[PDB]
RNA sequence: CCCGGCGAGGGGAGUGAAAAAGAACCUGAAACCGUGUACGUACAAGCAGUGGGAGCACGCUUAGGCGUGUGACUGCGUACC
């Protein structure tokens, strides 16, 4: 036992950035 | 100006200038406060955001990421390496003016005075340098929390006394303005007055 | 010297969460919402004491007219007839009257119509 | 007189201020530096 | 038998052995104020004011008891101008028996 | 000693000054989640408050329109920074 604690966790992080997307745009 | 000796009936002739002046009482609360002061281990510190141990890595961007802004792990907003402005070790004693320090003596020794609080005597000593000696010696006077001022500083005296905690002994040069207050009764030698005497004119 | 504040804290937030009884939702329980509740409170309260004392007359007035109109004349001839025979006594006790004692509230209107002719 | 009977002159040991403590104290928000511009700033100001 | 009188700088509709709540008035709570200035008398018949007050009328009463009401709470509040105070108020008041209605 | 998969969890007894000190073990807040009694609500529209304010339920108001709870109707009312 009942250890309780198999997560690390150490939740990840993502980055940065997959859309860029328009428009107003000028 | 007369001072009733307890016990030898021989009245003692002081100055009235310093044992018979006014209370001052503004005077005598910047005297004990600096003492205090005076008193102080300035011993601290804290770390600034200098001193925290890790690395100035930007935790994370200044753009584009939807949490706030960062710059340092270190920031004193942060849990863990707060103290925005840290303690550093300082000196936290006072200046005193010569003549404020001994006018200052001189109306709490007046006050004692009229208080009956200061004691006169011939003599004062001890025989064999036994605790308990001088024990039997108190009650007798019937005193039990009192400062001792002698002319000598007389060592039997000053190591029977060491045990007993409502008792200090002090030769005249040594006194100071916290002990003449912090006792109930105050006990001074012939001698010891012609020294304090002198000393505060 | 250092302040730890929990103790202070809670009595300061305990004090609002008890003023913020009975009302609804977030507003009894959340402190942050009751605050804002607990102050509004206060100022509907000042300015319905003042309130207050607008609408209560309003009500013996409307209540008066209604009794005077059953003895045949008008609120404002009745207070009119009242004031010139130096009648002085007020709304509040003559809505009273109005209710209670109908005989009497008769008798005022007498008096009153006698002075105003 | 006592250690516990000692009081100071009268007027002798003002206050002093405590600013950003809130609306009672007078001074608090902006801490007697009004509204933005240079002077506001930590550090702001101008020399000699 | 009612009557009415002034006192509070407002008035009242009173009978025999009723308490009434008044502003503050000048007096121990076991001796006795007179009315002199009544406004009406009713009993089996009525005699009201003409001049204000009635003539022969008097109300007599007991002083029983001087206290303060329930506290209230003063909010002043305004929105985005830093501003806000509170304040309390505690209101004082003498309670009298009516022990005669003289008419 | 029981229920219980020769289970996990219980419920008993016993130890223990006290197990609501019993191994996610000193005390043990709110957010949040629960069960239990009281009152309210399926014709009534809105910073949900406050000023009135009927009815019902408690505590007798322990003889007297008193304390609490709830509170239909209605009047005033566009949160903070």
């Amino acid at each position: 036992e009942q250890k309780l604690i198999s997560e690390e966790d150490l939740f990840s992080t993502p980055v940065w950035i997959s859309q860029a997307q328009g428009i107003r745009a000028g | 100006m007369e001072l009733v000796l307890k016990d030898a009936q021989s009245a003692l002739t002081v100055s009235e200038t310093t044992f018979g002046r006014d209370f001052n009482e503004a005077l005598v609360h910047q005297v004990v406060v600096a003492y205090a002061a005076g008193a102080r281990q300035g011993t601290r510190a804290q770390k600034t955001r200098a001193e925290v141990t890790g690395s100035g890595k930007k935790p994370w961007r200044q753009k584009g990421t939807g949490r706030a802004r960062s710059g340092s792990i270190k920031s004193p907003i942060w849990r863990s390496g707060g103290v925005t402005f840290a303690a550093r070790p300082q000196d936290h004693s006072q200046k005193v003016n010569k003549k404020m320090y001994r006018g200052a003596l001189k109306s709490i020794l007046s006050e004692l005075v009229r208080q009956d609080r200061l004691i006169v005597v011939e003599k004062f000593s001890v025989e064999a340098p036994k605790t308990k000696l001088l024990a039997q010696k108190l009650k007798d006077m019937a005193l039990e929390d009192v400062l001792i001022i002698t002319g000598e500083l007389d060592e039997n005296l000053f190591l029977a006394a060491r045990n007993l905690h409502k008792v200090d002994v002090r030769d005249a040069t040594g006194i100071d303005p916290v002990s003449l207050i912090a006792f109930d009764k105050v006990v001074m030698t012939a001698d010891a007055v012609k020294q304090v005497e002198e000393m505060l004119a | 010297a250092r302040v730890k504040r929990g103790v202070i804290a809670r009595a300061r937030h305990k004090k609002i969460l008890k003023q913020a009884k009975g009302y609804y939702g977030a507003r009894s329980r959340v402190y942050r919402v009751a605050f804002q509740a607990v102050i509004k409170a206060g100022q509907y309260a000042y300015r319905d004491r003042r309130q207050r004392k607008r609408q209560f007359r309003q009500l013996w007035i409307a209540r008066i007219n209604a009794a005077a109109r059953q003895n045949g004349i008008s609120y404002s001839k009745f207070i009119n007839g009242l004031k010139k025979a130096s009648v002085e006594i007020d709304r509040k006790i003559l809505a009273d009257i109005a209710v209670f004692d109908k005989v009497a509230f008769t008798a005022l209107v007498e008096k009153a119509k006698a002075a105003l002719a | 007189m006592r250690l516990n009977t000692l009081s100071p002159a009268e007027g002798s040991k003002k206050a002093g201020k405590r600013l950003g403590r809130g609306i009672g104290s007078g001074l608090g928000k902006t801490g007697g530096r009004g509204h933005k511009g240079q002077k506001s700033r930590s550090g702001g100001g101008v020399r000699r | 038998m009612y009557a009415v009188f002034q006192s509070g700088g407002k008035q009242h509709r009173v009978s025999e052995g009723q308490t009434v709540r008044l502003e503050k008035l000048d007096i121990a709570t076991g001796e006795t104020v007179e009315f002199a200035e009544v406004l009406m008398i009713a009993n089996g018949e009525e005699v009201k004011i003409g001049v204000p007050f009635v003539d022969g009328g008097v109300i007599k009463a007991e002083v029983v008891a001087h206290g303060r009401g329930e506290k209230v709470k003063i909010v002043k509040f305004r929105r985005r101008k830093h501003y806000r105070k509170q304040q309390g108020h505690r209101q004082w008041f003498t309670d009298v028996k009516i022990t005669g209605i003289s008419a």
